[PDB]
């Protein structure tokens, strides 16, 4: 509402709240200089 | 969404679609930001041009889909709209400079498993991601091709693009309101938003904190998936103060 | 093309 959003936002019940990765997101993190 | 796969099930649960009542038809996309905003392209309710000037009552939003033209019972939600505020300078007879829009529903929606919002970007984070060559997500139920429509939401992974390459690849003057991604053609992948997906999200997910971020609106581009054309996104860091003032406004 | 929704959704 304020600024930045929810508080709980970005974080998907059926991925990265049960440590699950869905099939594409490495691609992404793996562009950024890779993330990790 | 043009050279994109069918997403999985709560891959993207803050994807809202925003339907029109009569005819009851596919609008645009549009993004779950709060229990009770929605977040959208400035150009899907407004586009003079067009005759196009939507209003609440003829507007619903239906949140929690995958399907684009089921009614999924027990999943997805229905609310209408309170308010609809645009941005007080969109520019529609020029470039669509400042295309966003924000929908204030009438109830809250409970969140599910099928339902979540994104964040909305920060300074630091759109400084640490907004960098040519790193990859965004969009998501829609537009056309498949540019002349087609798919049965499941779909989903494909861009590059972002340095500005003098989207500059020169257009005659619309582009802003700093707006950023652009793609493939070059000399890249052997391809993808596209195209017609249909109008105000959904472009999102990344940030290392630091494995939190997703949306960073852009489909807002335009010429044709679908065209080579040595782009497709250009609403800069939504760059127009969150005024997304800040009206929620804490109204 | 659309399936119908239940009609409290139109009003
Ligand atoms: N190729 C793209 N990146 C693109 C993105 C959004 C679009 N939106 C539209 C559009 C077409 C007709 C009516 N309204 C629209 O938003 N074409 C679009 C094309
Ligand atoms: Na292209």
């Amino acid at each position: 509402t304020f600024g930045s959003g929810e508080a709980d936002c970005g974080l998907r019940p059926l991925f990265e709240k049960k440590s699950l990765e869905d099939k594409t997101e490495r691609e992404l993190l793996e562009s950024y200089i890779d993330g990790r | 969404i043009v050279e994109g796969s069918d997403a999985e099930i709560g891959m993207s649960p803050w994807q809202v679609m925003l339907f029109r009542k009569s005819p009851q038809e596919l609008l645009c996309g549009a993004s779950l930001i709060s229990d009770r905003w929605v977040l959208t392209a400035a150009h899907c309710l407004l586009y003079p041009p067009w005759d196009k000037n939507f209003t609440e009552n003829d507007l619903l939003v239906r949140i929690g889909k995958h399907s684009r033209t089921r009614y999924e019972r027990n999943i997805e939600k229905i609310s209408m709209l309170e308010k609809i505020y645009i941005h007080p300078r969109y520019n529609w007879r020029e470039n669509l400079d400042r295309d966003i829009a924000l929908m204030k529903l009438k109830k809250p929606v409970a969140f599910s498993d099928y339902i979540h919002p994104v964040c909305l970007p920060d300074r630091e984070t759109a400084a640490s991601l907004l960098q040519a060559g790193y990859k965004g997500r969009v998501t829609g139920w537009g056309n498949l091709k540019e002349t087609g429509q798919p049965s499941v939401l779909q989903v494909v992974n861009l590059p972002i693009v340095e500005r003098p390459v989207c500059k020169d690849s257009t005659r619309i003057r582009i802003t700093d309101n707006m950023f652009c991604a793609g493939y070059k053609p000399d890249e052997g992948k391809r993808g596209d938003a195209c017609e249909g997906d109008s105000g959904g999200p472009f999102v990344m997910k940030s290392p630091f904190n494995n939190r997703w971020y949306q960073m852009g609106i489909v807002s335009w581009g010429e044709g679908c998936d065209r080579d040595g054309k782009y497709g250009f996104y609403t800069h939504v860091f760059r127009l969150k103060k005024w997304i800040q003032k009206v929620i804490d406004q109204f | 093309d659309f399936e119908e929704i239940p009609e409290e959704y139109l009003q």
